[PDB]
């Protein structure tokens, strides 16, 4: 009935990818070998055979065979169709141009066909998930090329994404700011909402909360799972109040050209705080809206709330959740635009967030999931576009992009359309 | 797959390039008489890339031996692993070069180069895909660097896309192996800085000074220097070769280190370093292999990067590590240092973490740096070429050659221009 085709570009993705479809797999009670020994809203996100094998919707795309192959080394390639994953013979090298335009091309139409079959076994179809690293050359260039073609092949169905968001202090890539502001120029033009998430800020989030050691991508990409998991599980299972990707579109984008709904995930918490810790609707709400537990280091104080979308699940019960909105409603560091009389939507879920196995996470009976806009975000746009000013300013970097097809007035052109973001955001501030 | 083909210059090149073969042989496991002992298939899963498989399974490495003084390629046949490489791509007329870079280049080595060529095209043809080239010499030495210049020449010529990097040898700013070296090094340089994609600068006093130093070494040979350079080679090649977070490709390293198309030059760097006996005294994180990385003593090319700012930095990783300790030591390591740093290139740190680290470390990593010191390499170059080129001394040999005086001219001026867009940016 309800289904949505997954969609995983670069290293970033297929990996975030791997976490959220072994999540799924636990979740749903599924194996690796697509065998399970009431969910059928797992029959939303996976197909089904004559065997009773049920694989995942979704398309793995590497414009280098890299992490695919070791997909396909891994426990999960008895799960995937092999159609499903993709592999070129090299990758973007950092460079929106190739992603988007030399390498790309030669590839996007059989991914994009592929898709179309995938969306044709649908009784129904809400939209697409697109996990992709902001930034990087395949996941940029190749995301914004298939967002565009997306856009114009599926028309009003829903398009949504997950981007992992430049950091601001630190950087895997001297270039990320040219792929950044193309891709939102060109994905901007396409996206409905995009999804952002800084990993410095996940960083800072499971080191102070969780109270662990220096992490890696992994458990990285399981925080990220979990939050799409959690949405997911809105749609995937029958709570008090059940949520359409389509209602997310309508509450968190007030106008079309702003949509960046930061997430925030609570509690999140060590197994041994668990114990001293009092898990309350309130406190979890509290935790949701502190500056310190956003997945972005964007400081939210610097700005408004425009929309706001809260997630439950577990045991929740809306009258202590309705008192807790009101009781973050009095507090006035917690500030919301003039012209919003509410920016509040409540989703409610019976299911429980539940933990992987050989997870750094505690368990916990409810957990709460925010998705909402604000203007420090415009602050870090302006951030991205002033690194992008210097070494634009200076030329660096950009005979690669111009001799592999790109034209500076391109560059020009994103660069005044994130001018046009900034006032966007600055005019909608007021 | 992704393949890459490496071309060996003649004498250090082929030595360098048999200790490089002699590391990725024990990377891989493949025994000298071609047989694969490894024990896991990471071993030969994209091995392709530097090898082909023969009708017994027996793994050919992928290259090429070029040399005028065969000598030292029988000395590569006599050596253990030179029944890996097939009689078919050992390529050597019987001449000196004299360390005449235009008797090597325009003359003799010409005669050559067509085989050498049409080999290429062997391996290029049974390349499923080709990344680029590689060419291990010296610059200094006629063979070298006349073949190597003709070589990568001829070769961007038939493959201007393709990725062509070399890893040459650099005069050594105080004493000297051979005279007339500036005029080799001016216009090996000259051909080197307009036709190839990048180069690796590496001097034989940095590596004696780190060795001495750092190894606290006794009576070792130019088989651990090149052991080290094949080490770092290894490390890129690591990237390439095996699986991690942030895989970085060559080119992808070629577009991130090279902000500007004219100045490509690198300063190759490895951690860790630790005498025997000392390591004990020493533990494994990567604080400690990004302090001797950023160390100035642990560069492997002659300069100074204190004098100077860095347009571009790419640290790869081996082994098990935390991308935590890798970010935060970035940001501090960038944070304190700054100034170091050139001001209109945010974030000029470019990260790659394999997961497979080098055999016997736990973890180890690679540094290539781009700083002016290399400005400084060719204002040394530049004056010594100057020197001995004002008095026109052994000048007849060149022009003897057929060598015309215009193209020093030239290649000087090229120089002169390569070292003032150094200072340009700065
Ligand atoms: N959160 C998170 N971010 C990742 C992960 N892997 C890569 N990234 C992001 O991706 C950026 C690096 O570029 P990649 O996404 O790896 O680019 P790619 O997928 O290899 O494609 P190419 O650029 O063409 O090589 C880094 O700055 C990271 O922020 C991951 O596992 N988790
Ligand atoms: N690292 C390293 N450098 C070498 C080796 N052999 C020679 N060289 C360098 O090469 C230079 C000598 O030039 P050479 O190659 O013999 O001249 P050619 O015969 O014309 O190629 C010296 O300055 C040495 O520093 C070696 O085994 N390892
Ligand atoms: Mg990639």
């Amino acid at each position: 009935m309800r289904e949505c085709i997954s969609i995983h570009v670069g290293q970033a993705g297929v990996q975030i990818g791997n976490a959220c479809w072994e999540l799924y797999c636990l979740e749903h009670g599924i194996q690796p070998d697509g065998q399970m020994p009431g969910d059928d809203s797992f029959n939303t996100f996976f197909s089904e055979t004559g065997a009773g094998k049920h694989v995942p919707r979704a398309v793995f795309v590497d414009l280098e065979p890299t992490v695919i192959d070791e997909v396909r080394t891994g426990t999960y390639r008895q799960l995937f169709h092999p159609e499903q994953l993709i592999t070129g013979k090299e990758d973007a090298a950092n460079n929106y141009a190739r992603g988007h335009y030399t390498i790309g091309k030669e590839i996007i139409d059989l991914v994009l066909d592929r898709i179309r079959k995938l969306a044709d076994q649908c009784t129904g179809l809400q939209g697409f998930l697109v996990f992709h690293s902001f930034g990087g050359g395949t996941g940029s260039g190749f995301t914004s090329l298939l967002m565009e073609r997306l856009s114009v092949d599926y028309g009003k169905k829903s398009k949504l994404e997950f981007s992992i968001y430049p950091a601001p202090q630190v950087s895997t890539a001297v270039v990320e700011p040219y792929n950044s502001i193309l891709t939102t120029h060109t994905t901007l033009e396409h996206s409905d909402c995009a999804f952002m998430v800084d990993n410095e800020a996940i960083y800072d989030i499971c080191r102070r909360n969780l109270d662990i050691e220096r992490p890696t991508y992994t458990n990285l990409n399981r925080l990220i799972s979990q939050i799409v998991s959690s949405i997911t599980a809105s749609l995937r299972f029958d709570g008090a109040l059940n949520v359409d990707l389509t209602e997310f579109q309508t509450n968190l984008v007030p106008y079309p050209r702003i949509h960046f709904p930061l997430a925030t995930y609570a509690p999140v918490i060590s197994a041994e705080k668990a114990y001293h810790e009092q898990l309350s609707v309130a406190e979890i709400t509290n935790a949701c809206f502190e500056p310190a537990n956003q997945m972005v280091k964007c400081d939210p104080r610097h700005g408004k709330y425009m929309a706001c979308c809260l997630l439950y699940r577990g045991d929740v019960v809306p009258k202590d959740v309705n008192a807790a909105i009101a009781t973050i409603k009095t507090k006035r560091s917690i500030q919301f635009v003039d012209w919003c009389p509410t920016g509040f939507k409540v989703g409610i879920n019976y299911q429980p967030p539940t933990v992987v196995p050989g997870g750094d996470l505690a368990k916990v009976q409810r957990a709460v999931c925010m998705l909402s806009n604000t203007t420090a975000i415009a602050e870090a746009w302006a951030r991205l576009d002033h690194k992008f000013d210097l070494m634009y300013a200076k030329r660096a970097f950009v005979h690669w992009y111009v001799g592999e097809g790109m034209e500076e007035g391109e560059f020009s052109e994103a660069r005044e359309d994130m001018a046009a973001l900034e006032k966007d955001y600055e005019e909608v501030g007021v | 797959m992704r393949e890459i083909v490496h071309i060996q210059a003649g004498q250090c090149g082929n030595q360098i390039g048999a200790k490089f073969w002699e590391v990725i042989s024990d990377e891989h496991g493949i025994d000298p008489s071609g047989n694969y002992v490894g024990d896991s298939d990471l071993q030969l899963e994209r091995i392709s890339v530097y090898y082909n498989e023969a009708s017994s399974h027996k793994y050919v490495p992928r290259a090429i031996l070029v040399d005028l003084e065969p000598g030292t390629m029988d000395s590569v046949r006599s050596g253990a692993f030179g029944h890996l490489f097939r009689p078919d791509n050992f390529i050597f007329g019987q001449s000196g070069a004299g360390n005449n870079w235009a008797k090597g280049h325009y003359t003799e080595g010409a005669e050559l180069v067509d085989s050498v060529l049409d080999v290429v095209r062997k391996e290029c043809e049974n390349c499923d895909c080709l990344q680029g080239f590689q060419l291990t010499h010296s610059l200094g030495g006629g063979t070298g660097s006349g073949m190597g210049t003709l070589l990568i020449s001829k070769v961007r010529e038939e493959y201007p896309d393709r990725i062509m990097n070399t890893f040459s040898v650099v005069p050594s700013p105080k004493v000297s192996d051979t005279v007339v070296e500036p005029y080799n090094a001016t216009l090996s340089i000259h051909q080197l800085v307009e036709n190839t994609d990048e180069t690796y600068c590496i001097d034989n006093e940095a590596l004696y000074d780190i060795c001495f130093r750092t190894l606290k070494l006794a009576t070792p040979t130019y088989g651990d220097l090149n052991h080290l350079v094949s080490a770092t080679m290894s490390g890129v090649t690591t990237s390439l070769r095996f699986p991690g977070q942030l895989n970085a490709d060559l080119r992808k390293l070629a577009v991130n280190m090279v902000p500007f198309p004219r100045l490509h030059f690198f300063m190759p760097g490895f951690a860790p370093l630790t005498a025997r006996g000392s390591q004990q005294y020493r533990a494994l994180t990567v604080p400690e292999l990004t302090q001797q990385m950023f160390d100035a003593k642990n560069m492997m090319a002659a300069c100074d990067p204190r004098h100077g700012r860095y347009l571009t930095v790419a640290t790869v990783f081996r082994g098990r590590m935390s991308m935590k300790e890798v970010d935060e030591q970035m940001l501090a390591i960038q944070s304190k240092n700054s100034s170091y740093f050139v001001e209109w290139i945010p974030n000029n740190v470019k990260v790659a973490v394999c997961d497979i680290p080098p055999r016997g470390l736990k973890m180890s990593s690679t540094f290539i740096g781009n700083s002016t010191a290399i400005q400084e390499l060719f204002k040394r170059i530049s004056e010594q070429f100057t020197a001995m080129f004002r008095r026109k001394a052994f000048l007849h040999w060149y022009t003897g050659e057929g060598m015309d005086e215009m193209e020093f001219t030239e290649a000087e001026s090229n120089m002169n221009h390569l070292v003032s867009e150094y200072q340009q940016y700065q």
